[PDB]
């Protein structure tokens, strides 16, 4: 009942997925009509938009002001009623099952049985019931079970990385002994920085534009490991190795790693230098705190 | 038989990733022992 | 060098023809560490005495 | 004395640079400074015969099985290859899907009346202890993808390909007259006994139903060649009527004691034991099953699932599936070796039957229906899981046949 | 007189790492005046005189 790390098995998932966009092309193109192939599928999904630190969104303004009813009863099935015989001409060539789902989406019913409900694989059924006791083991707290799962899936030779947040908090929450959610953290970027689509939404993520949720939630968790201490100058000195300009974040874990090093000139020389991070960090989208209490940290430092 | 145990002296051999060691003792140090083959000398 | 070519920017994004005395304080503060800074860099090589 | 580099510092070699130690730098004239076609019915027979050969090494190896089964099996392969060399077409027209292979060892299997059932095969093969879900595993051979496509299809026994595939067989080349094929009847009886937890009169009673509609007479074939069918021809494989005769026999039997010979309780203790998920080679080989079979809710029953039996699959997972399929690769050996992958206790299979044949051992008012059918229900479940049918066909085999019992009591 | 040498090449991995160097000849082609000096496991026959620059590894 959980997602499956594995790619879906295909045929009928992907002839469907034909059905649909086809008609889904035959309708919208008459309906710009009327207010005037894998590669079919490909132009129709195509043209298309593809006090704490929120990464906020683009709100509401600058935002066009309405439509009054385009679609009557008579006008809609105006527009269906010629885009479902095109429709009636390749059905004929799809199966019988398929047939069916492609007359249930187009009266707009949504069907009973996913993917993977339906989706029946050997060695890839058995990698889904692993897969599943993995994401279940690991919601469960069983920290040591879920490892057992995650090793052993690892091994198998279809499985690439997405279970990488798994490992991230298991190995977090285990504590038990293998070289832990930071080394494999900064071990996930130091293999996948350099040159050395179906599956990937934002949490996964490839290192042209920004590479996300495991970058920064290591960056920020290793700030906390230094809230362990009041390793920083590795930390920073990894995170100062590396140019990928858009961040700022690391400026604040820069100046964040001056502050816990400022805890004798020495130490003046590193409350000089966070005072310098903080604005080459509101350089970019800013992370705030007032920061006159950032400063007034730095004033009891002062004394 | 190339190499003999450390501690037992069992008389064994190793292959390509083998356990370099005893299969007797389960010692991990071996010695390496030598064969038929030409030295010369000048008896001087 | 390339800090105080920061503190150097930001000193000029003064007016303050406005704008509030302190900040002369502090920024004096940050300058004095510079220098302090850079001419024990210079003194060390020249001499690490 | 070689090194290459550094060609030769005069334009008339330039010729081949070593270095003494006392750096001149001398170079040599001496400054010092694809797939086969349309005939690879061959390879693919040859392919399909290896991995079936390979197949029967593995089951008398590790099976135990007769030396002499590899001898029925060259005979049944050899039948219809035979029959497909007498066929003339280009145009290939042969199915050599893995059904065949499991169905010639299955025909085989039953000529000789060795005790083992199709269940035996689902289980050996969803286990990836017998090498099966894939064309010559990753480690062999590239030959026309229309054939590799004729392996990797049709790949799935689970709603009675199997059954239905052994029967194609079975006409292929005849069962009658050149082999003997009645099913081994009462190992299954026991089979089933012991896999529930009913006590032993269960298998007599069964085994009297059993003779009161056949007098024990069980065939092999189906065999009509065609797709086509539609009455008569739901039960006529064997085995599923035998597991129709056990169903029955359990609902009559239970149902109709007016003895009192098996307490209103004894069917819920009986329903409780049967229940109860613990981990044991088999039931933890059913999960494994139970993941790759086509219908919900089975995979609903991988979501109920207990830490041992996870714990035992993925043992399975590490042992069975270095049968896969199909630098930087021992980089990422090392790689993931980087973060760890991480008085014998259960029991066998006649202490677990022993056991539950106790745990009912106290045999000596409407809503005792109720546990009649739960207990029949989850029955039918593991009888579904573990002989790879559906819900639908066995449903329709046992109503034929308790119709085809009750046509000639009546 | 005696002199003993360690020849250890764990010395550049780093701690319990893959090995990337194993004792013995490869199967890329390689000199052949090796075996004089050389045993199959690449380490050096007893009894054998050596000379500056000989192999006493592979
Ligand atoms: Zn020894
Ligand atoms: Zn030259």
């Amino acid at each position: 009942m959980f997602e499956v790390p594995i790619t879906l098995t295909n045929r009928k998932f992907a002839q469907r997925r034909k059905l649909k966009y086809q008609y889904i092309n035959y309708i919208s193109r008459r309906f710009d009509r009327i207010s005037k192939q894998q590669k079919k599928r490909r132009r129709e999904r195509h043209w298309r938009s593809v006090s704490f630190e929120i990464w906020r969104t683009v709100s509401s303004q600058n935002k066009q002001p309405i439509n009054k009813q385009k679609m009557t009863y008579h006008n809609f099935k105006k527009i269906e009623k010629i885009p479902l015989r095109k429709m009636e001409i390749p059905l004929l060539h799809c199966t019988k099952e398929n047939k069916l789902y492609f007359q249930s989406i187009s009266r707009g019913l949504e069907p009973l049985k996913t993917s993977t409900s339906e989706v029946r694989n050997y060695r890839t059924r058995h990698i889904v019931t692993l897969t599943d006791l993995l994401h279940l083991n690991v919601s469960r707290h069983n920290w040591s079970l879920a490892y057992k799962i995650f090793a052993t899936l690892i091994r198998i030779p279809g499985v690439q990385i997405k279970s990488l947040w798994g490992i991230g908090v298991e190995i977090l929450d285990n504590l038990s002994n293998s070289s832990s959610g930071l080394d494999f953290l900064q071990w996930m970027c130091q293999i996948y920085s350099s040159k050395s689509r179906s599956i990937v939404p934002p949490f996964q993520t490839g290192s042209r534009t920004h590479t996300a949720k495991f970058a920064i939630t290591y960056l920020w968790s290793s700030l906390i490991n230094c809230q362990k201490s009041m390793l920083i100058d590795k930390i920073s000195e990894w995170v100062l190795t590396p140019p990928f300009m858009e961040d700022a974040e690391v400026w604040f874990i820069y100046a964040s790693c001056h502050l816990l090093k400022a805890d004798i000139n020495q130490v003046i020389k590193h409350i000089h230098y966070v005072r310098t991070f903080l604005k080459i960090c509101l350089d970019k989208g800013g992370f705030a705190v007032p920061s006159r209490l950032i400063e007034n940290q730095l004033k009891s430092f002062e004394s | 038989l190339k190499y003999i145990c450390a501690e037992c002296s069992s008389k064994l051999s190793l292959s390509r990733t083998d356990a370099v060691r005893c299969k007797d003792c389960g010692h991990r140090i071996l010695l390496k022992a030598r064969t038929k083959r030409l030295v010369q000398f000048e008896a001087r | 060098s390339l800090l105080i070519r920061d503190l150097n920017d930001d000193l000029s994004k003064l007016q303050k023809d406005k704008v509030s005395l302190e900040d002369r304080r502090v920024i004096f503060s940050r300058l004095m560490n510079a220098f302090v800074t850079i001419q024990n860099d210079v003194n060390a090589f020249i001499d690490s005495t | 004395t070689f090194i290459r580099g550094p060609i030769c510092g005069t334009d008339n070699c330039p010729s081949r640079l070593w270095r003494i130690i006392d750096g001149r730098r001398t170079c040599q004239y001496g400054h010092v400074m694809k797939l086969i076609g349309h005939e690879a019915k061959l390879l693919f027979l040859k392919s399909f015969q290896f991995i079936l050969k390979r197949q029967i090494r593995w089951l008398i190896t590790e099976m135990r099985f007769p030396k002499e089964f590899e001898h029925v099996a060259k005979i049944i392969w050899l039948k219809i290859l035979k029959t497909i060399n007498d066929q003339p077409q280009e145009e290939l027209k042969l199915q050599l899907h893995m059904t065949s292979t499991i169905s010639i060892l299955y025909l085989a299997s039953t000529h000789l009346s060795l005790p083992v059932y199709t269940c035996d095969y689902i289980k050996w093969i969803c286990t990836a202890k017998m090498p099966y879900f894939q064309a010559s595993e990753i480690l062999r051979i590239q030959l026309p993808n229309y054939y590799v496509s004729i392996l990797e299809g049709s790949i799935s026994p689970f709603n009675g390909q199997l059954y239905n595939k052994i029967a194609l067989t079975c006409g292929m080349i005849h069962f009658k007259e050149f082999f003997n094929s009645e099913i081994s009847c009462q190992g299954l009886l026991l089979k089933l006994v012991m896999q529930c937890a009913l006590p032993p009169e269960f298998y007599f009673y069964t085994k009297q139903v059993i003779e009161f509609e056949e007098t024990d007479i069980r065939n092999l074939t189906l065999w009509e060649r065609t797709d086509e069918r539609h009455t008569g021809r739901v039960s006529n494989h064997a085995e599923l009527r035998v597991l129709s005769y056990f169903m029955l026999t359990i609902n009559w039997m239970l149902s109709f004691d007016r003895d009192r010979q098996y307490p209103l309780k004894w069917i819920l203790s009986l329903t409780e034991s049967l229940t109860q998920r613990t981990t044991t080679s088999e039931s933890i080989g059913r999960n494994i099953v139970k993941v790759v079979y086509p219908d919900k809710p089975t995979s609903s029953d991988y979501f109920q699932w207990s830490e041992e039996e996870t714990l035992e699959f993925l043992k399975w997972m590490e042992k069975q599936f270095l049968p896969t399929q199909t630098d930087q690769k021992i980089a990422r050996r090392k790689l993931y070796k980087i973060f760890p992958l991480d008085s014998t206790h259960q029991l066998t299979f006649i202490e677990d039957l022993q056991e539950r044949y106790a745990k009912q051992t106290p045999f000596f008012p409407p809503a005792r229906k109720e546990a009649i059918g739960r207990l029949l229900t989850h029955i039918a479940s593991q009888l579904l899981v573990d002989f790879a049918i559906s819900k639908e066909q066995l449903k329709d085999c046992i109503s034929r046949i308790k119709n085809a019992c009750l046509h000639r009591m009546n | 007189m005696y002199k003993t040498e360690k020849v250890d090449l764990a010395l550049n991995r780093n701690r319990g790492d893959p090995i990337t160097q194993h004792f013995g000849f490869g199967n890329d082609e390689w000199p052949k005046e090796w075996l004089e000096k050389l045993d199959e496991d690449g380490l050096p026959y007893i009894g054998t005189y050596v000379e500056e620059g000989d192999p006493i590894c592979a």
